[PDB]
RNA sequence: GGAGCAAACCGGAUUAGAUACCCGGGUAGUCCACGCCCUAAACGAUGCGCGCUAGGUCUCUGGGUCUCCUGGGGGCCGAAGCUA
RNA sequence: GCCGCGGUAAUACGGAGGGCGCGAGCGUUACCCGGAUUCACUGGGCGUAAAGGGCGUGUAGGCGGCCUGGGGCGUCCCAUGUGAAAGACCACGGCUCAACCGUGGGGGAGCGUGGGAUACGCUCAGGCUAGACGGUGGGAGAGGGUGGUGGAAUUCCCGGAGUAGCGG
């Protein structure tokens, strides 16, 4: 039935980014949309937009890479080198804002749903708010 | 004036026998054949020309490589049309990768071009006016156009990068860009400049390296006409 | 119930020996009904369900505007990737 | 200690010289944790290495698509009570130092009370149709059960013809 609409949002991100495709529809959801934005202000992807698949909301999400590369296997350096859910239903992962992580000395994200919205590390750090860990970005 | 010369009889190539990686330069199945974007050709040439015609006035280097039987003939001629060095039988196991020691080859050719004008074509043991001889036959044979080159070369024109992939593989290792005529057949993203066409046709293979040519003369001034390059065309 | 086959067993060969391999017999059994047994190299040696990620080729079975397109199933080669 | 040394040239046994390491100690045995990501939460695995249950049906349990609203149990935040002393961390002090000790500061999971947030999880109520199920029409199939039935072959029985072997 999809148990984690996010995981399944973000593991098609992470196949599609693999192959280097310019785009990926992913299912239509509120929650999802506002992950994203946070992903799209952070310069993970290029950016994202509501449409219609056989009439049905999704999210098109435009990747975004490297430039091409140099010696034998040109292929782009990857924009989302990491992307990986924490919470998960079968074992939530919840914070007080004192044990948010640093990722990748900050030069990676975590995304992190609070009572605030959904929030970045450092935003909800500032904002002095925790929740429940959805994933880390790097 | 390239542009409908290109539909000239030079357009759509192969048919499922394709790289899907070269779907984004292809216009439309039309009768079950792949008929590869002209126009996107067009897009493709300049920015491939612009590279030559820099790597050409800069008094670099071209390696025109084409083994496939079609291209065998009007790679010598084009090649030779512009003073470039031109891989044209068999491409060897690191011509390029291993050029130190496939160069020494080169070095005994000549050392063999000095004993046919020599005092020594009427002299040597028997067994050696065959032994030697022979084996300058085979150096001439796949040492023609290679002899030219005796340091590593700016860049690569390949013709079917696909039927030359040991070529290109090399030329990557070592950071030389990869200039192809290349077509469904290929995997575009490890060419470099890349030309999209038709690897088969005598007429393309034709238009596309000679017009190269010109480029490469006339980065240096003086052109000369459309070129020895009609075998008996038919 | 029992034609044929055939553990055991009764004989013939072979062999140093031959409680076997080969030959000739041969009971249980193999067959049916009902009731037990519940094991296996019960193997894809691969738990079930769902989404996602190039293609090509052969095959079984539906539908379409039947050159080709589109489902379901069985194979082969193989992108990305994974693997000691 | 483990790998292993010793069978006439043993840096591995015993002694010598020399050297290394610690030093009022140095070794031994025993026991705990470590290394051991070798029970793996952090942090492992199961095609062939150990490891997928023979297969199903389905109970308890675990997990649960999209939209709106209510509650605020999880979750997050603020304030407050509690977390004794010793010990632990940091200062500054007392014994000549230190060990030992005095004073002061700083942390500290967890639990209580009051206030707040509502993204996600839960819950209550409402909606949807992408999951699931159903209806209409069409299909391929050694899926299963019961009854019937067909021809070939082997054995046996009876009859004919036939004669000296067959079989292996
Ligand atoms: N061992 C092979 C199979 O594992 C299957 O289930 C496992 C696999 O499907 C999958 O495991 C994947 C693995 O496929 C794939 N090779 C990559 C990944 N490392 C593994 O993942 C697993 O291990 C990593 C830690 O290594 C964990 O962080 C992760 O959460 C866990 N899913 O997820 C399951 C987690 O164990 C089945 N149990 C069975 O088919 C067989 O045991
Ligand atoms: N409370 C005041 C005194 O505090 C002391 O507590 C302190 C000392 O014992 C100890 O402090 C000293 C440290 O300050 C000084 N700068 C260095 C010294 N190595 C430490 O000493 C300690 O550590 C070493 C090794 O851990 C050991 O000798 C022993 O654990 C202890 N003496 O650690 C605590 C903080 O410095 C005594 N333990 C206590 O009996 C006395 O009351
Ligand atoms: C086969 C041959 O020349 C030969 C010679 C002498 C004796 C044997 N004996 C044979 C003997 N008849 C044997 N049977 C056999 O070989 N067959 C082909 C039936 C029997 C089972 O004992 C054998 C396997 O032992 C054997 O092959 C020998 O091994 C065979
Ligand atoms: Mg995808
Ligand atoms: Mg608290
Ligand atoms: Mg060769
Ligand atoms: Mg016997
Ligand atoms: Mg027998
Ligand atoms: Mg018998
Ligand atoms: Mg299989
Ligand atoms: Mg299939
Ligand atoms: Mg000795
Ligand atoms: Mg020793
Ligand atoms: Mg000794
Ligand atoms: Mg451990
Ligand atoms: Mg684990
Ligand atoms: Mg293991
Ligand atoms: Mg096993
Ligand atoms: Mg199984
Ligand atoms: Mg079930
Ligand atoms: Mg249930
Ligand atoms: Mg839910
Ligand atoms: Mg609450
Ligand atoms: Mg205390
Ligand atoms: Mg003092
Ligand atoms: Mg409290
Ligand atoms: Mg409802």
């Amino acid at each position: 039935m999809l148990t984690d609409p996010i995981a399944d949002m973000l593991t098609r991100i992470r196949n599609a980014t693999r192959v280097y495709k310019e785009s990926t529809d992913v299912p239509a959801s509120r929650f999802k949309e506002e992950i994203l934005r946070i992903l799209a202000r952070e310069g993970f992807i290029k950016g994202y937009e509501r449409v219609d698949v056989d009439g049905k909301p999704y999210l098109r999400v435009y990747l975004k890479y490297g430039p091409r590369r140099q010696g034998p296997d040109p292929r782009p350096e990857q924009v989302i080198h990491h992307i990986r859910r924490i919470s998960k239903p079968g074992r939530r992962v919840y914070v007080g804002v004192k044990e948010i992580p640093r990722v990748r000395r900050g030069l990676g994200i975590a995304i992190l749903s609070t009572s605030k919205g959904v929030l970045t590390d450092r935003e909800a750090r500032k904002l002095g708010v925790g929740g429940e860990l959805i994933c880390e970005v790097w | 004036v390239k542009e409908l010369l290109e539909a000239g009889v030079h357009f759509g190539h192969e048919r499922k026998r394709w790289n899907p990686k070269f779907a984004r330069y292809i216009y439309a199945e039309r009768n079950g054949i792949h008929i590869i974007d002209l126009q996107k050709t067009m897009e493709e040439l300049e920015r491939t020309f612009r590279f030559i015609e820099d790597l050409a006035m800069r008094g670099g280097t071209i390696l025109f490589v084409g083994t496939k039987k079609q291209a065998q003939d009007i790679v010598r001629m084009e090649a030779e049309r512009a003073g470039m060095p031109y891989v044209n039988q068999r491409w060897l196991g690191g011509m390029l990768t291993n050029f130190k020691t496939i160069s020494q080859r080169v070095h005994r050719l000549e050392e063999l071009e000095a004993l046919f004008a020599s005092p020594e074509i009427e002299e040597r043991p028997k067994k050696e006016q065959v032994r030697l001889k022979h084996e300058l036959e085979r150096l001439q044979k796949y040492l023609s156009g290679f002899r030219l080159l005796k340091r590593l070369p700016d860049a690569i024109f390949v013709v079917d990068p696909t039927k030359e992939a040991i070529a290109v593989r090399e030329a990557r290792k070592l950071f030389i860009p990869v200039i192809a005529l290349a077509d469904t057949d290929s995997d575009p993203d490890l060419v470099d400049y890349i030309i999209p066409g038709n690897d088969d046709a005598i007429r393309s293979i034709q238009l596309i390296l000679s017009r190269a040519v010109d480029l490469i003369i006339q980065a240096r001034g003086g052109v000369v006409e459309p070129s020895p390059s009609y075998a008996l065309v038919q």
